[PDB]
RNA sequence: GUGAAGAGGGAAACAACCCAGACCGCCAGCUAAGGUCCCAAAGUCAUGGUUAAGUGGGAAACGAUGUGGGAAGGCCCAGAC
RNA sequence: UCCUCCUAAAGAGUAACGGAGGAGCACGAAGGUUGGCUAAUCCUGGUCGGACAUCAGGAGGUUAGUGCAAUGGCAUAAGCC
RNA sequence: GCUCAACGGAUAAAAGGUACUCCGGGGAUAACAGGCUGAUACCGCCCAAGAGUUCAUAUCGACGGCGGUGUUUGGCACCU
RNA sequence: UGCCUGGCGGCCGUAGCGCGGUGGUCCCACCUGACCCCAUGCCGAACUCAGAAGUGAAACGCCGUAGCGCCGAUGGUAGUGUGGGGUCUCCCCAUGCGAGAGUAGGGAACUGCCAGGCAA
């Protein structure tokens, strides 16, 4: 199984991050689509969430699953996050190597204004 | 005889118990491995010593997938 | 295969030994949706009853407060060395 | 409602807990009729040293 | 003479032989020799009582030995003072609480199974009794 | 826990056991542990049993139709031993 | 002298010429930290290749590993690159 | 910069003999005997695989068991 | 509102296995290509990137079935604090605490918060 190997590869970050009690930006990548959501320090309730699965963002782009699409979500999440009052967060890469789409998402989240 | 040696005793155990008020820095458990684990506002030093990181009352819990004992503090 | 038996009121170590040193011994009846029933009964009867192989197979009707309850012996505790019973579990 | 307690044995070859419990009841010597306010606690103390006290 | 083939530790503490036994029911064979008394059976006693049964019932029948020693007993040599180490393991014993079935027989008559167990019981230190495999 | 450093009463005599902690006096009373036929204070008390061994008043494996108290089995006036 | 286990009577501590074992160092990476990994023993199949090198699969689920004894620990791995 | 490892390290630096012995002490501690214990010892007994011309118990008894004595070799260190 | 599936927590086995059936419009997974970003101590199996031809085969979900695992009374039993008694290397009364194992059975989990599609 791959999934299980990705979960336990992520777990160390998650468990270290919930101990600090910080608001984490989870980013679940997929062959088709890229997701992102800001979750409260308790871990249960979600404050902000955005993805290429949302038609509001899907209608605009060429294809839902690439660097330019990840930047569009990375902009979107951070654009909502500032309206809610969120600013200082952390970035949970969620078992995905910080390199391509998630790096584009993070860089777009930084460049949008979300200071982390 | 052939044997008759022994080490000095290490005074390991739960120093502060559940429900006990402790000050920031107070050692809660001296022990070898992580028989107890660090929860909320509790540290875990090089000796695996669990110590209070904030002033409050000690709380023992049994939580996790593998069902381990955690020590937390709540103010 | 019909035995009269009384309902227990005191139950524990202290009561059961007082009872067991008075030619009687504790048993219990349980089964179905109904609650369990703790049942004091005489030793010298049930000791002679168990010699037959039918006792640990066939249905017994235990008489309690008038009412005859149908049961089978599910489990039984022998005394360690002396030839005598300590306790019987009657499934309904 | 008060309960009259009486010490009916010596407190000589007794455990420190039992020597304490009689000090907690206020019993000093054998044949000392002390009356105390009936609570769950005092009945616990009387229960602890029941062998050497008598209740009225 | 029965003895454990290899052990973790050579010498064991004395301990205390308290409580009731656990192998009370006659499990394998038809009949059995139950220990009424309390004590400890040496390796020699077991073999001695086994030989007395085996030879009474002849080639016919089958015997079980429910007890096994696995407890080494030390003993200090003659004219040796106290201390200067724990003594040397001489013999091996099985601790026997009341209720313990020691031996069990099978494939013999009831009248001739008893006569065999008397001869065994004569070898043992502990007070014993005859027991039959009942149901439940 | 006691003695040590605690006297008194009992355990025949007996620091360490049981009872109980002596401030002094009294030819008063109630008790504890032990007891209550005589030595020796107090029941030759009452009641219902059990022991024939001086058991009680030293000792085990085993050995015995000693002798109570139960609970079952045998199997018979076609008279069972 | 020092460390580990029991003795040690479920806090700590606890003796004997009690029962069993170790230490008097190692390491510039065997430390730090970021990124990845996941183990023994099998059973199969496979050039020499055997009871056992390497490869491929399965079954296993930490039965391993941890610089050194033992105990407590380690999968978020403190194990392995 | 110390196996000051007798590891809270007496000195920087130290082994023996004494039946030629001596003083202070000790029944805090041995040898003698007493005591407690009874492993051992000795003395009994229980079970009966075996002897017997066969036929356990005339007579002895394997394997095992249980006592008694204080009684040897002891243990302990309570008296001196 | 329900039906779905993702993400993320609570709960940690009544929550896990084996077993049988199923899902593919989306969703998800395998998948398709590797000039590139980046990757193997060899290998696009991983990790990564670009995509949408197929598929639901395996995975993952999901519903079923007690073959296992697990949960688990009541009564008893064992221990045992206190105080007493024995025939005292063991036990027994009085009084409180009371297992473990094993039965009768329960059991194919239960829910939070967003987020998308589908009968309303
Ligand atoms: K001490
Ligand atoms: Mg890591
Ligand atoms: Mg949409
Ligand atoms: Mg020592
Ligand atoms: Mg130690
Ligand atoms: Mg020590
Ligand atoms: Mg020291
Ligand atoms: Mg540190
Ligand atoms: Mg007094
Ligand atoms: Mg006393
Ligand atoms: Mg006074
Ligand atoms: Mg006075
Ligand atoms: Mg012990
Ligand atoms: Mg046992
Ligand atoms: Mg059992
Ligand atoms: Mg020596
Ligand atoms: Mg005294
Ligand atoms: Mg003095
Ligand atoms: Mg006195
Ligand atoms: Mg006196
Ligand atoms: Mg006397
Ligand atoms: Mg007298
Ligand atoms: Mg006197
Ligand atoms: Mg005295
Ligand atoms: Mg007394
Ligand atoms: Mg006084
Ligand atoms: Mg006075
Ligand atoms: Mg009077
Ligand atoms: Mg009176
Ligand atoms: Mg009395
Ligand atoms: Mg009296
Ligand atoms: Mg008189
Ligand atoms: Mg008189
Ligand atoms: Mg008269
Ligand atoms: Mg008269
Ligand atoms: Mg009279
Ligand atoms: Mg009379
Ligand atoms: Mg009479
Ligand atoms: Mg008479
Ligand atoms: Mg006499
Ligand atoms: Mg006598
Ligand atoms: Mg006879
Ligand atoms: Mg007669
Ligand atoms: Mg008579
Ligand atoms: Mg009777
Ligand atoms: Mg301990
Ligand atoms: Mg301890
Ligand atoms: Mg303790
Ligand atoms: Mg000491
Ligand atoms: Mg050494
Ligand atoms: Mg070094
Ligand atoms: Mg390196
Ligand atoms: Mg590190
Ligand atoms: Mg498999
Ligand atoms: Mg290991
Ligand atoms: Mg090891
Ligand atoms: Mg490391
Ligand atoms: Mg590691
Ligand atoms: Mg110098
Ligand atoms: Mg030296
Ligand atoms: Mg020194
Ligand atoms: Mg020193
Ligand atoms: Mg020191
Ligand atoms: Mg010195
Ligand atoms: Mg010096
Ligand atoms: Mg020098
Ligand atoms: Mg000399
Ligand atoms: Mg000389
Ligand atoms: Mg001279
Ligand atoms: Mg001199
Ligand atoms: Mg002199
Ligand atoms: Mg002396
Ligand atoms: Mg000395
Ligand atoms: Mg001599
Ligand atoms: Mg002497
Ligand atoms: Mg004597
Ligand atoms: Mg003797
Ligand atoms: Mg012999
Ligand atoms: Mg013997
Ligand atoms: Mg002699
Ligand atoms: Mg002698
Ligand atoms: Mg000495
Ligand atoms: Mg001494
Ligand atoms: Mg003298
Ligand atoms: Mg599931
Ligand atoms: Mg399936
Ligand atoms: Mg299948
Ligand atoms: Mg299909
Ligand atoms: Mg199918
Ligand atoms: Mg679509
Ligand atoms: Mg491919
Ligand atoms: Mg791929
Ligand atoms: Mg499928
Ligand atoms: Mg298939
Ligand atoms: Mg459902
Ligand atoms: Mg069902
Ligand atoms: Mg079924
Ligand atoms: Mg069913
Ligand atoms: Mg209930
Ligand atoms: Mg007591
Ligand atoms: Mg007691
Ligand atoms: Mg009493
Ligand atoms: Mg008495
Ligand atoms: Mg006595
Ligand atoms: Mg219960
Ligand atoms: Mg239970
Ligand atoms: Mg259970
Ligand atoms: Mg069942
Ligand atoms: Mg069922
Ligand atoms: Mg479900
Ligand atoms: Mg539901
Ligand atoms: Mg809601």
């Amino acid at each position: 199984d791959k999934k299980s190997a990705r979960i336990r590869r992520a777990t160390r970050a998650r468990r270290k991050l919930q101990e600090l009690g910080a608001t984490r930006l989870v980013v679940h990548r997929t062959p088709r689509h890229i997701y992102a959501q800001v979750i409260a320090p308790n871990g249960s309730e979600v404050l902000v969430a955005a993805s290429t699965v949302e038609k509001a963002i899907a209608e605009q782009l060429k294809y839902t699953g690439n660097k330019d699409a990840a930047a569009a979500v990375g902009k979107a999440v951070a654009e909502r996050a500032l309206e809610k009052g969120i600013k200082d967060v952390s970035f949970d890469r969620s078992g995905f190597q910080y390199h391509g789409r998630v790096q584009a998402l993070a860089d777009a989240a930084r460049e949008a204004g979300l200071q982390f | 005889t052939r044997n008759g040696r022994d080490s000095e005793a290490k005074r390991l155990g739960v120093k502060r118990f559940g429900g006990e008020s402790v000050l920031a820095g107070s050692i809660i458990v001296r022990q070898r491995g992580t028989k107890f684990h660090a929860g909320a506002n509790v540290g875990c030093g090089r000796d695996h010593t669990l110590f209070a990181k904030a002033d409050g009352k000690v709380k023992f819990e049994v939580k996790g997938p593998k069902n381990r004992k955690f020590i937390s503090i709540e103010a | 295969f019909t035995i009269n038996a009384e309902v227990r009121k005191e139950q524990g170590k202290g009561a059961s030994r007082r009872l067991r040193a008075a030619n009687k011994f504790p048993a219990i009846i349980y089964g179905g949706k109904e609650a369990p029933l703790a049942i004091e009964l005489d030793h010298d009867k049930v000791m002679n009853m168990q010699a037959k192989a039918e006792f640990y197979s066939e249905v017994l009707t235990i008489v309690v407060d008038g009412k005859e309850i149908k049961v089978k012996a599910q489990d039984v505790q022998r005394h360690p060395y002396k030839p005598k019973l300590q306790h019987i579990d009657f499934v309904r | 409602k008060t309960i009259k307690i009486t010490q009916t044995r010596s407190a000589i070859g007794r455990l420190p807990k039992h020597k304490a419990t009689l000090l907690g009841l206020g019993l000093r010597r054998i044949g000392h009729t002390v009356e105390r306010e009936d609570t769950p606690a005092i009945r616990g103390m009387i229960n602890a040293v029941s062998f050497m006290v008598k209740v009225e | 003479m029965l003895q454990p083939k290899r052990t973790k530790f050579r010498k064991m503490h004395k301990g205390r032989n308290r409580g009731l036994a656990q192998g009370t029911d006659v499990s394998f064979g038809s009949f059995g020799l139950k220990a009424v008394g309390r004590g400890r059976l040496t390796a020699r006693q077991i073999e001695a009582a086994r030989r007395a049964m085996t030879r009474a019932v002849k080639r016919q029948g089958k015997i079980w030995i429910r007890v096994f020693p696995d407890k080494p007993i030390t003993e200090k040599p003659l004219a040796v003072r106290m201390g200067k180490g724990k003594g040397n393991v001489e013999y091996w014993v099985a601790l026997i609480q009341p209720g313990k079935v020691l031996y069990e027989m099978d494939g013999v008559p009831e009248e001739l199974a008893r006569e065999a167990f008397k001869l065994a019981a004569a070898k043992l230190p502990i007070k014993t009794t005859f027991v039959t495999k009942t149901v439940m």
